[PDB]
């Protein structure tokens, strides 16, 4: 799974 | 208000000589960058806005623009490696670290998030975040008597960012950074929030994905019992990383594996080896395979816990990848086991499923299975029972499959096949 997260 | 601005209007506001206009334009950028579909990250970068945002991180006198710029840069850094690199190249790392100590919790949290994206890009940016001194202030945010007094989302974000400081290899994180982080990780591993638990387990799984010295760093902190407990959890997002960590640990020394056994892990494997989630079954069978590669007394613990029938079951019916892991577990078992343990293996019904898997196209599983057969035959020789085993193999159609494998294009395959035929079926 991806290590990054976008704040939505 | 600040909804649906064009990038050019954002630029015009940010280039004004008016802090309030800059704030409104920055919020507009934040809203573009936080929309559901296709945030225009590259357009924002190309407009040259990153250095402006980074400068706004330092405006202690206007905390709102600190927050808006922190969120915008967070979301830029959430994209591709090149987009994260643009954020880093703008000088964002030290500015965010400076914001970790902000009296405004939402700003500190935003900085935590941004550093999580930057460090999560990979080993180089992870280690650069560490070199800029992020660990001390991050951990200071968690230096409270009771983690339950912290806001839930705040604590989840801190846990996730720390897990990214534990993530990735070539190289693995610096040893001293791991030692610095581990105590807080141990504390988070006893917190009651399911997401904090899941991400703490992921961090531990990263830290145990390495040579025995790294595993030892983790095991020495006494977390294996807590990992076993979490292995029994009902939430699959917890079981998955807990099981990954346990499997990693049992790739280590037989003493480390033994610490997994002593903690009670085997009692969970009846469920894990029948778990309806394919990946749980696969990972549990791989774990088992690295336990049956251990000492005869550990093999005997596998026997005592009733797990050989479960390995027979997975070998009989499972996703093929799980079946391959089971074949590995069986070959390891037969290579290391006593004669009595191998006899037991045969009495549980291993032969028929083992033979049925010889019709598979995967060459390596064929090799693995032929090795297992050879080991079993060796035990039968030590007992003088090779004939009975030959009959067993013949009655379930295995002799046809081996004799057919004599015509297999792979070298070691048809070699081992020929040896089995001429040596035990003459």
């Amino acid at each position: 799974f991806p290590a990054k997260k976008r704040k939505v | 208000g600040t909804v649906n601005w064009s990038v050019e209007d954002i630029v015009k506001g940010i280039n004004s000589n008016n802090l309030e206009s800059q704030l409104q334009a920055t919020q507009a950028a934040r809203k573009l960058l936080s929309r559901e579909k296709q945030p225009p990250i590259d357009n924002i970068i190309r407009a040259g806005l990153i250095p402006k945002f980074v400068s706004f991180l330092g405006k202690t006198d206007c905390s709102p623009i600190q927050f808006e710029s922190a969120w915008a840069l967070t979301n830029i850094a959430s994209g591709t490696s090149e987009q994260t690199k643009a954020v880093v190249d703008g000088g964002a790392i030290p500015a965010f670290i400076s914001l970790l100590a902000s009296p405004h919790a939402h700003i500190s949290e935003q900085a935590v998030w941004a550093l999580g994206n930057i460090a999560g890009d990979g080993s180089a940016f992870r280690d650069l975040v560490i070199k800029h001194g992020a660990i001390d202030p991050l951990l200071a945010l968690l230096a409270v008597p009771d983690l339950s007094t912290l806001a839930c989302g705040y604590l989840r974000n801190l846990t996730w960012t720390l897990s990214n400081l534990c993530r990735n290899k070539n190289p693995a994180p610096p040893l001293d950074a791991v030692e610095q982080i581990l105590p807080t990780l141990v504390r988070l591993l006893h917190h009651n929030d399911p997401e904090v638990l899941a991400d703490s387990c992921w961090a531990i799984s990263y830290l145990t994905d390495g040579p025995n010295e790294r595993i030892e760093m983790v095991v020495k902190k006494g977390v294996v019992p807590q990992l076993v407990k979490l292995l029994g959890a009902t939430e699959l997002p917890i079981v998955t990383p807990a099981l990954r960590a346990i499997g990693n640990i049992v790739t280590g020394t037989d003493e480390q594996t033994q610490k997994v056994i002593d903690a009670g892990a085997l009692a969970v494997f009846p469920s894990l080896l029948t778990n309806p989630k394919t990946n749980i079954q696969k990972e549990a069978t791989w774990t088992m395979s690295n336990i049956t590669a251990g000492r005869q007394d550990q093999i005997q613990q596998v026997v005592n816990h009733g797990l050989v029938p479960f390995l027979v079951g997975v070998l009989s019916k499972a996703d093929f990848k799980t079946q391959k892991e089971a074949a590995w577990a069986i070959t390891n078992y037969t290579s290391g086991g006593t004669v009595e343990q191998i006899v037991y293996l045969v009495h549980c019904g291993i032969i028929e499923p083992l033979m049925n898997l010889l019709s598979a196209k995967d060459t390596k599983i064929i090799q693995v299975i032929l090795d297992a057969i050879s080991n079993i035959f060796q035990a039968a020789e030590k007992l003088g029972e090779t004939e009975k085993l030959s009959i067993m193999i013949e009655e379930c159609g295995g002799l046809d499959k081996i004799e057919a494998l004599q015509r297999h294009e792979n070298e070691s395959v048809y070699k081992a096949s020929l040896n089995l035929i001429e040596k035990y079926f003459s």
